[PDB]
This record gives structure tokens, sequence and C-alpha cells, in this order.
């Protein structure tokens, strides 16, 4: 059918001529702005409400959603005409399949900004999505069902700017913490996901997250063989660390740590450079919390990657140095410099980024504080001369950062 | 002293 032939079947008072009309505009959509233009959007979303006619219901809910799935001018449109709260009557609709439609439609359209996203929170989307995810038996709902009711609820927590409203997050958290117990790939996945976003923010909403007991089943997600698990997990972990030293401390008492050695030296980049720095914010913790990470053996891991990863891995590593050798103790700095980390920090010492050497000078001058705690600040200088360290650190008394600058200087006058 | 926490958006 053309454009005009549906406009006239859709607005005849013949239900059978409106469904006919209804399939054959969904079947071209499967011109948009033709169809936008012949005012049709209205009709669909008129017809969502037909409880009485489930056929039109899932040939409008179609038509609706492919012209969602477009332009963000065409999402408007299928918005501004009102298809999100017509979308949400039919999350209890008796009609599964119906319900279904209603959900991934959300989905799409909470997904595409946080304007949409809070609109569809303020029209009351939640509570019946989380009424369907209230079932006793997961089950019993359909893979495909349950996969988009957990897409959904990740949208509703994605995006910032502003972040999700409070209250929305709060009454979403239990049940993600429920799917995180799931075994499907993909439920697990949307749901790390989800927490990863949840704890993309502030400390308060990293309480959020971490009160809700949502620690101990990460970690152990964070041990899975998917790749698209062990990504969001390990996104959501590090996010965590990043706040007070006691939200740290419940991802140690977890048994965090065991799973390391094996993230440390995965062969997948991404994985690495995030486990590693995940590391550094846990050396950024108290001297109790530095020494699990020495318990655990992470150490030589962590001489390794700084040692034989690529260049933005090394810098997270040398990033997890520097805070070791901040908060440390004399002891456990002892123990880094037996680990044989003068020589692979001393190379990167040649590197063009500003940063990592003020992040490199900033552990030697540390390890130096050290090193005189002992008296043995002569052997420490021998050391980082017969590693090639000295001619490098008087090259960067001729950089042209002033932070860098002024440090090389200062060792250079100090302990040379 | 202590070390530096480093948000997401931090290290990238």
């Amino acid at each position: 059918w053309s454009v005009e032939d549906i406009v006239k079947g859709i607005n005849s008072n013949n239900l059978e001529s409106q469904l006919q009309a209804t399939q054959a505009a969904r079947k071209l959509l499967s011109p948009i702005d033709n169809i936008i233009r012949a005012g049709l959007i209205p009709k669909f979303v008129s017809f969502l409400g037909k409880t009485d006619c489930s056929p039109i219901q899932f040939e409008s809910a179609w038509a609706l959603t492919n012209i969602a799935s477009g332009t963000s001018e065409q999402t408007k449109a299928v918005v501004d005409g009102g298809a999100i709260p017509a979308f949400i009557s039919l999350l209890a609709s008796p009609h599964a399949h119906i319900s279904e439609q209603a959900v991934w439609a959300l989905g799409n359209i909470a997904g595409d900004g946080s304007a949409f996203r809070d609109l569809v929170i303020k029209h009351g989307a939640i509570d019946p999505l989380l009424a369907l995810l209230a079932v006793p038996d997961l089950s019993t709902l359909a893979c495909g069902y349950l996969r988009n009711l957990t897409w959904t609820l990740s949208n509703l927590c994605r995006n910032k700017n502003p972040a999700p409203p409070l209250d929305a997050v709060e009454q979403i958290l239990p049940t993600l913490v429920r799917l995180l117990h799931h075994n499907d790939p993909e439920v697990l996945a949307d749901s790390c996901w989800a927490i990863s976003y949840l704890t993309d923010g502030p400390n308060e909403r990293i309480e959020m997250v971490v009160k809700k007991g949502v620690v101990p089943q990460l970690v152990k997600l964070l041990g899975a063989t998917e790749l698209p698990i062990v990504t969001p997990a390990l996104r959501a972990i590090g996010n965590i660390v990043t706040g007070t030293d006691e939200q740290t401390q419940k991802v140690i008492d977890a048994g965090a740590l065991a799973v390391f050695p094996s993230l440390l030296t995965n062969p997948k980049t991404n994985i690495q450079k995030e486990a590693t720095w995940t590391m550094s914010n846990i050396t950024a913790g108290r001297q109790d919390q530095i020494q699990q990470v020495v318990n655990h053996g992470l150490v030589p891991f962590l001489v390794g990657v700084l040692s034989k990863a690529d260049f933005k891995t090394q810098k997270e590593a040398a990033w997890a140095i520097t805070n070791y050798t901040s908060g440390g103790t004399v002891e456990q700095i002892v123990y880094l410099v037996h680990c044989g980390i003068i020589e692979p920090l001393m190379n990167l010492l040649s590197a063009k980024d500003t940063k990592i050497i003020q992040v490199i000078l900033d552990a030697i001058s540390n390890i130096f504080q050290a090193a005189e705690k002992l008296g043995e600040t002569e052997k420490l200088s021998i050391m980082i001369e017969e590693c090639g360290g000295l001619d490098k650190i008087e090259a960067l008394q001729r950089h042209e950062n002033e932070s860098v600058y002024k440090a090389s200087l200062n060792l250079i006058e100090k302990y040379f | 002293s202590q070390g530096t926490k480093r948000s997401y958006e931090q290290m990238e």
C-alpha cells in the first residue's frame, strides 16, 4: 500500500479496515516522514488503547517502535504523539506479547537521553516494570522478555547530566541485585552495566549501591569466563573503589583481590588496563589495605604490568606504584623495591607524557624518604644510577613543565 | 599522607 491508501483505511470507522491499514503501515516501515506528515502517529497511539482488539494493538506498537528507532525528530514525534504513557499502560496487559512490546519500546525511548529517560520515569514506568519482575520464578518469563526488561532497567539507570532521580534508583536497585544471581550471560551483562552506571558518580551514589549488599555477587561475576560479563563487573568494582576507604574495604573483604592475578595478566588490553586502574585506587587506600595487596602477591604482577604492558596501562601501573609509596609503610616500600620496581620506573621517565613523569618523580621522592629513615639513601642513589635513572632525571631539569623541572631539580640537588 | 583516588573519567 501507498501512504494515501493507509491513511484512508486508518481514518475510517471500520475496525477491520483500520486493522488492515495498520498492518500495511507496519510492513512499509518494516517513508517515515510521509507517515508522520499524514499525522498517523497519533492514530497508532490511540489504537494502543483498543483493549478489545489486541491485533491492532500489536500492529500499532510495532509501527510506533520503528519510527522511534529513527532520528531524534522522529523519536520525539513518537514521544510527543504520546507513546510513553500509552506504552506504560500496556505493561500490565493480560497479553504477554503486548506487554513485551511495551517494554522494548520504553527501553529504546529511555535510552535516548536523560530527558526522555526522566520522562519515562515521571510517567511512572518503574513500578509496573518492577512488578513484572517480582515473580517468584524468573524462568516463567520468556528469555527475550527477561532480557528486554533488564536492558530497559539499565537504560533507566544510564546517563548523567542529570543522573537519574534518587528515589528511582532506590526502587530499582534491589531488583538489579536479584538479576545478578541469574545465569543468562546477557541478563548478567546488562545488570552489571546498570550497576556500573549507578556507581559512576559521587560517594552517595556509591553508598546506595554498596549498602544493598551487591559487592559479593559482583566479585563472583568478576571471575566469570564470559568477557561481556567481566567487563562491566570490573567497571562496577572499579567505580566502587574510587570511593571511601570503607567502601573500598567491602570490596577487599569480598575477596576481590584473589581474582586480580588473572585480570592483570588477561590477554585483552582493556581488561588489563581497568584492572590496573582498579588496583591504583586500592593502593590509594589505607596501610592495612595496601598490606592486603601485598599478601595476595599482587606486587610482582603490578611490577610486571609496569614493565611489559601497553603504555596507557603502564601509566595506570605507575599510578598504582605512586599511590603505594604515598600511603605505604617503610617496610612495604622496601618490599616494593625488592620486587624490582626501580628499573621499569626509570624506563618510563623518558616517556613524552608529562603526567606520568610527575607521577613517577613523586614515587621516587617517596621511596627516598623511606630510604632516609633507613639510612640507605646512597644505595638507593647508586641503584637508580645503575639502571639509567640519573641520566633521565637530569635531562628532566630542562623540561618545560614547572612541576617536573622543580621535582627533578630537587632530587638532583638532594641525592645526587 | 595517602594515595590519590581517580574516578573512571579521571583515568581517561
